[PDB]
């Protein structure tokens, strides 16, 4: 039922997840709890520069 | 339920008998009457009234007056009390409830100068209806 | 009750101090049978079953409390025998059954304890019997029977910060206390219990 | 929402015959109205077209085709309003096709001569969740509902209805202030010959 | 017609008030059944005795009750204790 | 003259809001052996993209299924508390509604709603997956409309002021 | 068999079925079933109030099975999701105009289930 | 006099009793509101809110249908707020009106705050005087309200307490100062900045105006204690806290509470409310808020104050440390304490 | 508190709070209670014997409680799909039952003495003999995954290793009496 | 005891791994095949079939005049109501009316 | 083979042997109802309304459930309402000994075990 | 030994020592221990009022012990101070201070010790813990006091200040 049988379920999903507020508890560093998530998504999106789709390419 | 047979084996149509018009103190149904003579019996021994009386023969005898009147003898809620059918009811109690759901509390009355001992059966913040209590002392079991 | 029965007259052997009374019903099945004791020698009994040849393959089955105080015979008064559970209620203030199945014999064993005393305590079969320390615990904390000795005395079942026996015939349905939402505390708060009515 | 029917599923006698039928704008509509499988368009079978076993009052179309793959996915019903892909909801279905949807009773209603359920006067349309919605059923005690009032005035009237006292200015006969009861009854004794 | 809480009123309702624009029963009752019933016409039935059920067979309306026809006024007729129907004598 | 895009905007987000109402995987009693059979293949939540969540800080839907009791009340609202906003909580079964059979028990919290706000109720004791399906598409269909339920008046160009 | 939604069924001619026996409130487990009743102005047995709080009612239907004249009735309708604690409360009046929508497949379930024993 | 306030009521009950009290109240979806209608229905009472806050999937909504038990608060949505007949319909049947509805700190349009404030005040009493059931009637509004006032919303305040005192004779003007809670906008908005800065505070001014902080639970007591008085009709209370404190004082008071070293950056005062003028406004960033801060609000004693409802509030210190628990400075601390 | 709750109210007024005991098996409970309710009555429900209904009920509600602990115990374990395979099974099966009462899992058909005849019907056999088939079938396919896996097996073997004087000390019956080599079962005593 | 019985899972099939299992679906397979050809022999099945009829005001012991008035009463024409077929009818104790699903039963469809 | 017969259409007869055996009580019982019997309708009443009494006594009675030996201990004092009712579950006695299998166990291992115990919370709370 | 109390149900100072390089010790007696509380054994039975009194007051020194642990940890100390709550602890007990019976005494310690044990064990919610711990006659210090039915019912006796309120409710 997302969209036309389906299809747009992950476009569905990666908006909800936009929308929905976070909060950091107050028992731990603000800091770190912030930038885990910010280096693991940094580290995330560079696993693409080390593949090869092709002879030397 | 307890001294019956468990069933019932006579299949035929009922007889059946008009109801009476005795005032809104005795609600009377006659199709329940078993012609017990509890009201002949105690009008005419315990009120001392005499309007009661077996009209009739076989199976169509008349738990009833003969003519249609009111039975006011200062004791019409002992007539309800005597029966001990659905033949005669508290009129103004008709239909209120079930003593399934009545909370009875024992009292003495004020009403008369005698005080007579009463239970007084109330449902939730509202007083449902008061009944006779067994005083020998006071009213025996008759109130008015 | 077409099955050997026989009653289990070796705890009186052995006691050989308690007058035995046993009674054997077909309300129950052909291999139940039950038996007041004296609280005295209960723990002695408990240890005597659960080390005793032929009758040390038992196991507890159940445990529960009866407030006799205010057990009353409601229909059939004049019914009552000489030797009936009803009139030995009648005359305790509260009996508590234990029923053990013994699969050496494959028979069922109910041993029921009158007490009488205000304080309602009791000898633990806990240090005896593994499963009667939770049966225990839920038995004290709905009836208050003060298991003497007991493994454990922590709450089994009753809700936190609540001092009551609601398995007591004094304690009403609907309890004495009600819990709300206290915005003034923005946390869960504990009223008084104004219940609706019938 | 595009493709409801697929090219697959359009290539097939079934899709041309519904087509030249009931038009293009019908055969999209019901792959928007009632999408089950894009292989259960219109029907599992592909020599035609399920025939409509009937019509609900609120414009739904009731349908069955045996060669569903699913045993308890016999019967379907395609719903007139069709917003969104849930804005339909399973509350819209009628009495009478209730029993039959849910197989309930093999009976199903009929529009007219014989009526596999009873026609009554005290018949009432089915009307859908009035819940979160204005028409929503309002108890006498509530405190949105605009006669509260007078059902709790007749509710205190049963056991502790008050005393009718003076409002305004009266007569009074000493300390007495003069006022007439107001009871229905009439006592003839006082006024009899 | 005539005014509620008299004596030939309460005589003739079983010492009740009758409301004939049924109004204040489906108020009362929460239910407009009292006019629906009385939209009823009288029935006429030849027996002084009948069985009346609300409904076709047994169980499939109320419990079978006997209502006796013939009364000491003639052409009187009996509303039933299970059912809103009433039945009449066929003549008198 | 933020309205314009804000409307289609709020659109897109109810669309997206509506597409990942995840319910709260904390079931109870009965009611709760219910939800969960409304998991199961033959009652596919997952078409409506239903899909249980263990944790609040990233749940959505709060799916109420049992009995409430004075040993679960505070824990029923600080999980209440710590779900991630914005929340939408459905209530399933008559425990959860108002009590049901243990409406007169002194060991019931005599309604959910009492403890927590409650956006929805389900009337079954246990209702049926079914009931349990209806009444989730009607919480998703309203959160769907509440997001623009017209609350603010149009200006005389038709543009909410 | 489904015990769906609660209603109170009615006589073909549409007066009501509910004789005031009490049977139903004294029947409820969980007493979820509230009855007020006085005699009716022309005089029938019938409640003034008539009232089932869904949020206590387990939808049971032993009201319907010890209702003496087929008054109380399990209805079909299981899509009763309410969006207010207080709309979930049913009464007289909505319970009847639930049985008014819901009377012709009630009427089929009542005749296939007395042709049960018949 | 024409409409009588007398409103006898036991307040003896609880959640789930009855107290005879039935009031519509307009403007919660705030802080106070969901306390003032907590503290009615803590007794039994029946509340009626009209509401159209926009995002009505907002925990504020919901909540407030917490306020009262379940049949006894009732949620009337999408209120017109100028329609007299919605307006009549809302307090029907209801003993006590109560007003909360003022601009926001984010709301700066000067026709706004005027048009929010005066015409709903205006509107609210006009049918408060139509409905004959209404008891009481209560106009909360603010401390500082004056007609002089640089702030537009202290102006539009005093405007409309002056309109509803005229057309309801017999009203309670409720002026509370800075009344602090859990979601107040006071200890929150300093927490908050101090939390999005992690270095410091802003700071426009020389934080030398006087404030008389006060507990919402405490506003909520002399609510209830004034519709409790009868001689409170037609007559205007003060609420402030019991010992006055500047701005700077109570920043210092806040770090002493919480332990966070209190560091206040200063900037110009012109600036600040130039570049808060000419942009958008938000709930941490507010022209309004600026002035307000730029304004002193202190208890002016010019009316009935809170000892006249016969309440003695809470010292401020003891709410911010009940209230602030979690925000402590991590320091260092007894091996005992680890074990929290 | 559902013991006060049965104890404050008649005999059939407290008829369903023994499904809500045993929320997985509702009809083993009620027979219980019936069974119980007849022993104080001194009697036996002839027409529940006669009709062999009683044991069907208690054959379909040992199944489906068979499956749902299996379909936990895979969920607990790591598999997902067992789950789902029991899932349809308990629906199939409940979806049975409600033909007897109307409920999917809180049936209370079983009363003390007396049987509702009239809800019997000879399709609902034959359904049983296709569900029969069918959970066969379906029986086959989980200990296709379940009883040679090398993980499941590591994860189960010698877990909990119970014995006969363990079992007896703190009196487990049941499936765990089965296990720790216990003949103990009330159906075959 | 001095004599077990084991079972022991060898085959992929369980049923397969106990005789009386494969006993057991044998007799299943065997009893659903009897029953499908003694339902196939016959070709048609009564079903119950309601009546309009059947949620009638009055039973048969009703006179046929009263009958017909009690039904137009209650504005009723979809259920008979013929005075003549009341008069035929007249203390009958029918079943009820019954359909004949007839075989095979398969899909209705609308090809053209 | 009949042509008119439900034994022609279904081979199961689940009246056969009720019918056999006890052809009186199956006569009564399918013969008179409530709505024609008025002792019928007493018994309906009663059953309704206070229900069958029930005579004073102490009894236990278990079902092999399949968690184990679930048994139900009522006495009675002659009321409508049982005098006390003990449930014995045997998920209460499954949780009681959890912890004595699930001493030296791991993680994974003790959630295998609680999966493995068959316990019901809803047995064990009652 | 082998209970909640015991000395060896301490939390160590250091992740190697246990309280220094010199010697050991810990802290359990006014704070929590170091692992649940799998056993509570029951009291050992007193025959004598004394030493139920003696049982009584250990009991008591106990719970005092723990009151600033309690209130630390519940973020309540604003509603008392640790010496109020004591004092109010003590009118609590002093209440029931009518008790002669050495089992019923017994009963109460058990159960008294296993509610400060789950208080100890942060199992109870502190709005819930809060009204042993209340001020019997007086305001909640974290919150203000209003003084209202003082000053309207001055002087008053309590009769008449009960007959002025009205002990059910005046609509119904
Ligand atoms: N906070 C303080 O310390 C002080 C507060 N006050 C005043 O006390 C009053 C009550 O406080 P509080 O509960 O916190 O409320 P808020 O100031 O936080 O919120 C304003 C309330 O009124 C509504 N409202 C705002 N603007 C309008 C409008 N234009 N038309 C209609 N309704 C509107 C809001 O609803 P919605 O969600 O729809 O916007 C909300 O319910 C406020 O008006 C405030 O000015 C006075 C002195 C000090
Ligand atoms: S008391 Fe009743 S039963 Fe007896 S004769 Fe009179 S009417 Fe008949
Ligand atoms: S209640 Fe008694 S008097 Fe009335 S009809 Fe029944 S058996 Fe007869
Ligand atoms: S409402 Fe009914 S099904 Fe749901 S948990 Fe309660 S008793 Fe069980
Ligand atoms: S059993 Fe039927 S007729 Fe009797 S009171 Fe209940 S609903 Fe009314
Ligand atoms: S369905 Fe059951 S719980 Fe609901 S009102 Fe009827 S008897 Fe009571
Ligand atoms: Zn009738």
């Amino acid at each position: 039922y997302v969209g036309y049988r389906g299809r747009l379920q992950y476009i569905a999903d990666a908006l909800k997840l936009f929308i929905k507020g976070i909060v950091v508890p107050e028992g731990s560093n603000k800091f770190w709890f912030v930038a885990i998530p910010s280096a693991a998504g940094a580290i995330c999106y560079t696993f693409w520069i080390n593949s090869m789709w092709g002879p030397s390419v | 339920s307890v001294y019956g047979y468990g069933i019932s084996r006579y299949n035929e149509y009922k007889r059946a008998v008009e109801d009476k018009n005795y005032g809104p103190l005795v609600a009377t149904s006659m199709n329940r009457c078993i012609h017990c003579t509890r009201c002949v019996r105690f009008a005419t021994q315990i009120a001392g009234v005499e309007d009661l009386g077996k009209t009739g023969r076989g199976k169509a005898a008349e738990i009833g007056t003969y003519v249609e009147k009111t039975f006011n003898t200062e004791l019409s809620g002992n007539v309800v009390d005597v029966c001990p059918v659905g033949a005669l009811t508290n009129a103004p109690y008709a239909f209120t409830s079930r003593p399934w759901e009545l909370k009875s509390f024992y009292t003495s009355d004020v009403f008369d100068t005698l005080g007579s001992a009463i239970q007084v059966d109330t449902r939730g913040p509202e007083i449902m209806r008061v009944l006779p209590r067994i005083h020998e002392e006071i009213n025996e079991e008759w109130i008015s | 009750m077409q099955n050997k029965y026989m009653q289990p007259i070796q705890l009186f052997i052995v006691f050989e101090k308690l007058n035995s009374k046993m009674w054997i019903s077909k309300k129950l099945n052909s291999n139940h049978s039950i038996a007041l004791i004296p609280s005295n020698w209960f723990y002695s009994i408990n240890l005597f079953l659960k080390r005793e040849l032929l009758f040390s393959n038992i196991t507890l089955i159940e445990n529960s409390a009866i407030d006799t105080i205010s057990y009353n015979l409601e229909t059939n008064q004049n019914d009552l025998d000489k030797t009936n559970i009803e009139n030995y209620f009648f005359k305790n203030k509260m009996l508590v059954f234990y029923n053990y199945y013994n699969y050496f014999l494959k028979s069922k064993l109910t041993l029921f304890i009158i007490l009488n005393n205000l304080n309602k305590s009791i000898d633990s079969i806990d240090r005896i019997f593994a499963n009667a320390n939770w049966l225990e615990r839920e038995t004290s904390e709905m009836y208050g029977i003060n298991y003497k000795w007991k493994i454990d005395t922590r709450k089994l079942l009753l809700d936190y910060s609540k001092i009551e026996n609601p398995m007591l015939k004094e304690f009403q349905s609907e309890g004495t206390q009600d819990a709300f939402y206290n915005i003034f505390e923005n946390q869960v708060v504990v009223l008084k219990n104004e219940t609706v009515e019938l | 929402g595009l493709w409801s029917w697929t090219i697959n599923q359009m290539l097939t006698p079934k899709f041309w015959v519904h087509l030249r039928r009931e038009g293009f704008i019908k055969t999209w509509t019901r792959g928007h109205k009632a999408s089950r499988h894009a292989h259960y368009v219109g029907g599992n079978r592909t020599d035609g077209y399920t025939k409509q076993v009937g019509e609900d009052e609120f414009g739904n179309r009731y349908y069955e085709d045996f060669d569903v793959d699913h045993k308890n996915q016999r019967r379907w019903v395609e719903f007139s309003d069709y917003f969104m892909q849930m804005w339909s909801n399973g509350d819209k279905v009628p009495v009478g096709w209730h029993g039959w949807l849910s197989h309930q009773y093999d009976d199903f209603p009929t529009r007219t001569g014989n009526s596999a359920f009873v026609k009554h006067h005290y018949l009432k349309q089915h009307t859908a969740n009035l819940s979160n919605t204005p028409l929503n059923h309002v108890p006498q005690g509530a405190p949105q509902n605009l006669n509260r009032m007078r059902f709790i005035t007749a509710q205190r009237d049963r056991s502790r209805a008050p005393w009718q006292s003076p409002k305004g200015e009266g007569v009074f006969q000493g300390k007495k202030l003069i006022v007439a009861s107001n009871s229905p009854f009439i006592d003839d004794m006082s006024i009899r010959d | 017609n005539l005014n509620p809480y008299s004596y030939e009123a309460l005589k003739e309702n079983h010492w009740l008030v009758s409301d004939s624009s049924k109004k204040n029963s489906e108020w009362t009752h929460k239910s407009n059944a009292e006019q629906l019933i009385a939209k009823v016409p009288i029935i006429y039935v030849d027996s002084n005795i009948v069985r009346c059920i609300g409904g076709t067979e047994i169980n499939a309306g109320h419990p079978q009750v006997y209502i006796q026809l013939d009364t000491r006024k003639h052409g009187t007729p009996q509303t039933c204790k299970y059912c809103g129907l009433r039945y009449a004598k066929k003549m008198d | 003259r933020v309205d314009y895009i804000v409307t289609p905007i709020n659109a897109v987000v109810s669309w997206a809001r509506q597409g990942s109402f995840w319910p709260l995987t904390f079931g109870l009693a009965c009611c709760a052996v219910e939800m969960m059979h409304a998991t199961v293949s033959r009652y596919d939540f997952d078409r409506f993209g239903v899909i249980f969540r263990a944790t609040p800080r990233q749940a959505d839907l709060i799916l109420v299924a049992g009995t409430l009791t004075n040993k679960m009340a505070p824990g029923l609202r600080r999980l209440y508390e710590q779900t991630l906003d914005p929340k939408w909580v459905l209530s399933m079964g008559s425990c959860a509604n108002g009590g049901g059979y243990y409406h007169y028990s002194y060991s019931v919290v005599r309604g959910c709603n009492r403890i927590i706000p409650v956006d929805i109720y389900v009337p079954g004791c246990p209702p049926t997956a079914e009931a349990l399906m209806f009444g989730v598409l009607q919480l998703q269909k309203s959160l769907y409309r509440q997001i623009n339920e017209g609350e603010k008046k149009y200006n005389k160009k038709d543009l909410t002021y | 068999l489904f015990r769906g939604e609660h209603a109170l069924r009615r006589y073909p001619t549409g007066e009501e079925r509910c004789i005031a026996c009490k049977l139903c409130q004294s029947a409820c487990p969980a007493r979820a079933i509230t009855i007020e009743t006085e005699p009716r102005p022309d005089g029938s047995r019938r409640t003034v109030r008539y009232d089932i709080d869904m949020t206590k009612c387990i939808y049971c239907g032993f009201c319907q099975e010890a209702c003496p004249v087929d008054a109380i009735v399990e209805g079909p309708n299981y899509e009763q999701t309410a969006y207010l604690h207080e709309d979930l409360f049913y009464d007289k009046y909505k319970l009847l105009e639930n049985g008014d929508k819901w009377e012709p497949q009630i009427a089929r379930n009542i005749e296939y289930l007395i042709n049960q024993p018949l | 006099q024409q409409r009588s306030t007398q409103l006898k009521f036991y307040d003896g009950g609880n959640r789930q009793s009855i107290s005879g009290i039935r009031a519509t109240i307009f403007g919660a979806t705030g802080f106070m509101g969901p306390y003032i209608g907590a503290a009615l229905g803590y007794i039994g009472s029946d509340v009626i809110f009209p509401h159209n806050h926009v995002y009505a999937y907002d925990d504020y909504v919901k909540e407030l249908k917490l306020c009262a038990g379940s049949g006894q608060s009732y949620i009337m949505r999408h209120f017109n707020y100028d329609d007299d007949n919605m307006y009549d319909m809302a307090i029907k049947n209801s003993n006590v009106v109560i007003n909360l509805v003022g601009s926001r700190l984010q709301n700066k349009n000067f026709q706004k705050a005027a048009y929010a404030n005066i015409h709903v005040a205006k509107k609210i009493a006009e049918a408060c005087a139509r409905n004959p059931n209404v008891r009481r009637l209560i106009h909360f509004s603010a401390a500082g309200a004056d007609t002089k006032s640089p702030s537009p919303d202290l102006h539009t305040k005093f405007h409309g307490e002056e309109a509803v005192l005229n057309a309801f004779p017999n009203a309670t003007i409720f002026r509370p100062c800075t009344v602090y809670g859990m979601q107040d906008y006071f200890i929150r908005h300093w927490i908050k900045e101090r939390d999005w800065w992690y270095h410091f505070n802003i700071v426009t001014d020389d934080c030398t105006a006087k404030r008389q902080p006060i507990l919402i639970n405490d506003v909520a007591q002399c609510v209830l204690n004034a519709l409790k008085l009868q001689e409170s009709a037609g007559q205007i209370y003060e609420l402030g806290g019991p010992h006055v404190y500047s701005r700077l004082e109570v920043f210092e008071m806040l770090a002493n509470l919480s332990g966070r070293p209190p560091k206040l950056a200063h900037i110009p005062h012109d600036i600040a409310l130039k570049i808060t003028q000419n942009f958008y406004n938000w709930e941490f960033f507010n022209m309004e808020k600026v002035i307000k801060d730029k304004l002193d609000l202190i208890v002016t004693g010019k009316h009935k104050t809170i000892s006249d409802l016969y309440v003695q509030p809470v010292s401020f210190p003891q709410g911010a440390e009940q209230f602030i628990d979690d925000v402590r400075y991590r320091g260092v601390e007894t091996h005992d304490n680890l074990e929290k | 508190g559902s013991e006060k709750l049965i104890e404050d109210r008649p005999y059939l007024q407290g008829m369903p709070y023994f499904d809500r005991f045993d929320y997985v098996s509702m009809m083993v409970q009620e027979h219980a209670y019936c069974l119980g309710i007849e022993s104080l009555l001194g009697t036996t429900n002839y027409s529940a014997t006669f009709t062999q209904i009683r044991t069907m009920y208690d054959e379909l509600t040992r199944i489906l409680n068979h499956l749902l602990a299996v379909a936990c115990h895979a969920l607990d374990v790591g598999s997902m799909s067992s789950v789902f395979w029991a899932f349809e099974e308990r629906e199939k099966l409940m979806e049975f039952y409600e033909r007897v009462c109307g409920a999917r899992m809180h049936a209370a058909f079983y009363r003390p003495n007396e049987v509702n005849l009239n809800a019997v019907s000879s399709f609902l056999m034959e359904d049983i003999l296709e569900f029969s088939r069918n959970f066969f079938t379906t029986l086959n396919e989980m200990h296709n995954v379940l009883t040679y896996n090398k993980i499941w097996k590591q994860r189960l073997i010698n877990i909990g290793t119970y014995s006969f004087q363990t079992c007896l000390d703190y009196g487990l019956t049941g499936v765990m009496a089965r296990s720790c080599g216990l003949k103990r079962d009330l159906r075959l005593s | 005891k001095y004599n077990p019985e084991l079972y022991i899972y060898k085959t992929y099939d369980m049923a397969a791994d106990d005789p009386v299992w494969r006993q057991v679906k044998l007799d299943l397979e065997w009893t659903f095949e009897n029953i499908a050809e003694r339902r196939e022999s016959l070709g048609y099945m009564p079903t119950f079939k309601g009546d309009p009829n059947f949620w009638q005001a009055l039973d048969n012991s009703f006179s046929p005049e009263n009958i017909a008035q009690v039904q137009s009463s209650i504005g009723d024409k979809v259920t008979n109501i013929d005075t003549k077929a009341l008069a035929l009818n007249h203390q009958t104790e029918e079943y009820h009316k019954t359909s004949k699903l007839v075989y095979p039963i398969r899909t209705n469809l609308v090809v053209e | 083979l009949n042509k008119e017969n439900f034994n022609r259409q279904t081979t199961v007869l689940p009246h056969l042997v009720l019918s056999y055996l006890n052809k009186n009580d199956y006569n009564l019982k399918n013969t008179k109802n409530d709505y024609n019997s008025m002792e019928e309708l007493i018994t309906h009443f009663k059953y309704w309304s206070k229900g069958l009494k029930v005579e004073s006594g102490y009894t236990y009675q278990s079902v092999e459930s399949p968690k184990g030996e679930f048994g139900v201990s009522m006495l009675s004092d002659g009321s409508n309402k049982p005098y006390k009712c003990k449930v014995r579950s045997p998920a209460l006695h499954h949780l009681q000994v959890l912890p004595k299998i699930g001493k030296g166990h791991f993680l994974a291992d003790l959630v295998a075990l609680v999966g493995t115990v068959d316990i019901v919370f809803g047995e064990i709370d009652r | 030994m082998n209970h909640y109390w015991g000395s060896s149900n301490t939390i160590p100072a250091s992740s190697t020592q246990n309280n220094n390089y010199f010697s050991g010790g810990g802290n359990n007696v006014t704070i929590r221990g170091n692992e649940i509380m799998e056993r509570l054994p029951s009291q050992t039975p007193s025959q004598n009022m004394v030493q139920a009194s003696m049982k009584t007051l250990r009991f008591y020194r106990k719970f005092c012990r723990l009151i600033p642990f309690i209130l630390r940890i519940h973020n309540i100390g604003t509603k008392f101070t640790a010496q109020q709550a004591m004092i109010n602890f003590g009118n609590y007990i002093r209440e029931r201070n009518h008790y002669r019976d050495p089992g019923l005494i017994d009963h109460r310690i058990q159960l008294g010790y296993e509610l400060l044990y789950e208080a100890e064990m942060h199992f109870s919610q502190h709005t819930i813990l809060m009204q042993y711990l209340s001020p019997y006659n007086t305001p909640l210090s974290d919150r203000g006091y209003s003084y209202l039915e003082k000053v309207k019912y001055g002087n008053k006796s309590k009769f008449l200040q009960g007959f002025y309120k009205g002990n059910k409710p005046t609509e119904f």
